[PDB]
């Protein structure tokens, strides 16, 4: 019933230096 | 500055994903836009405007200021120049990668020991990555031809603030598309995190501070029926920051399931940076590198990039790093 984040499907997803708002590094999980 | 470096970020990233469909990607845009910029430092005329450009950086002002800026868990980078041992360099760019980068010259013989001189180099990349990154420069892509290789490499390696507990990660079902399904280990916990519904594409975002929450992972999730493809689409550096702020993304009591995985990859750019208008650099006679050398017969012949990541339930180790080299041509 509540939230849920099921990353069971492709994804993007983001290494962030938040002080700096920085993208450190990027991707995407496609398959294992 | 900010929205240049991020705009830079998100255009690699939506070029790689469209480049290799259906395939993981994994990148570090600070490591190629440092590579990058160490060439802008010696290049000139519309060679160095169309490098500029592609890192969003469209007037001299801008550019000033993104080195200037430059002057003020585990996360180091490292860069350094190797240039052919019977060259010189200009005084000036030598001084410039020193104080924007803290990139010193090591002399090489490319010339007599190309392979040798190969080998030094991916072992350098090696020891700054803790070993993640080996053979960063192929096989052929250092020959008698090559004067200069400038190198990043960068490592992390963060614990979560809220580590998930092994005893609960579970083999589960991964939907790679409509009809495939692939085992992975998907880890497990309920925690309070923050998390943006994103109605304008259909997903959620998901935040994973590292501990001192000074670095996070952030997760961009379709939901169910949404194909990833249109969120890439979509996807710009100005959105993804308007989502990340406290009115999108609020902290929320979620039960997050993530897999534990872990990637290696490796890139030729050139296409990439074609892409973004990078043209002069590579091409014999139109290349002007001249603020590096008196020679002036230097292109970029190859640029390569390698990373690695691994997330698991204690946190997350991800390196990469970039070379780019320039040939006498
Ligand atoms: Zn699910
Ligand atoms: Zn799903
Ligand atoms: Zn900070
Ligand atoms: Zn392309
Ligand atoms: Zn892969
Ligand atoms: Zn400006
Ligand atoms: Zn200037
Ligand atoms: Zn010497
Ligand atoms: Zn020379
Ligand atoms: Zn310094
Ligand atoms: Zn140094
Ligand atoms: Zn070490
Ligand atoms: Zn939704
Ligand atoms: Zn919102
Ligand atoms: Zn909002
Ligand atoms: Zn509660
Ligand atoms: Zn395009
Ligand atoms: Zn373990």
């Amino acid at each position: 019933s509540g939230p849920r984040f099921c990353a069971d499907h492709p994804f993007l997803f983001f290494i962030r230096h938040n002080r700096a708002n920085s993208i450190l590094f990027c991707g995407r999980f496609s398959s294992p | 500055l900010s929205n240049a470096s991020g705009t830079f970020a998100i255009r690699l990233l939506k070029i790689l994903c469209q480049d290799n469909p259906s395939h993981n990607v994994f990148c570090s845009p600070v490591s190629i836009s440092s590579a990058l910029a160490m060439v802008l430092l010696g290049a000139k005329g519309n060679t160095a405007t169309q490098m500029a450009q592609a890192l969003s950086l469209n007037t001299e002002e801008d550019i000033h200021r993104a080195f200037q800026s430059l002057l003020t868990y585990l996360l180091r980078t490292a860069n350094r120049l190797f240039g052919e041992k019977t060259c010189q360099f200009l005084s000036t760019f030598k001084e410039s990668c020193l104080q924007f980068y803290h990139a010193e010259l090591k002399e090489l013989s490319f010339i007599r020991a190309a392979e040798e001189s190969r080998k030094h180099i991916n072992t350098w990349v090696s020891k700054k990555t803790e070993g993640k990154i080996e053979e960063l420069l192929p096989g052929s892509s250092i020959d008698a031809e090559t004067r200069l290789v400038l190198v990043n490499a960068i490592y992390f390696k963060g614990k979560w603030n809220e580590p998930f507990d092994e005893t609960y990660t579970r083999e589960m079902p991964f939907k790679i598309n409509q009809e495939e399904q692939r085992p992975v280990q998907m880890m497990y916990q309920e925690a309070t995190f923050k998390l943006a519904h994103v109605g304008e594409v259909r997903a959620q975002l998901l935040e994973l501070p590292y501990a001192r929450k000074e670095l996070s992972l952030l997760v961009l999730l379709p939901d169910d029926g949404v194909e990833l493809s249109t969120v890439e689409k979509s996807l710009t550096f100005e959105k993804l920051t308007a989502w990340t702020k406290p009115d999108c993304m609020k902290s929320t009591e979620v039960e997050v399931l993530l897999p534990k995985f872990k990637l290696q990859e490796d890139y030729d750019m050139e296409s990439v940076l074609r892409h973004l208008g990078i043209v002069d650099a590579f091409q014999q006679g139109k290349a002007d590198l001249s603020a590096m050398s008196a020679e002036r017969d230097l292109c970029l012949s190859k640029f390569v990039h390698k990373s690695f990541v691994e997330v698991n339930e204690e946190g997350t180790e991800a390196a990469a790093a970039s070379a780019v080299v320039i040939a006498a041509a």
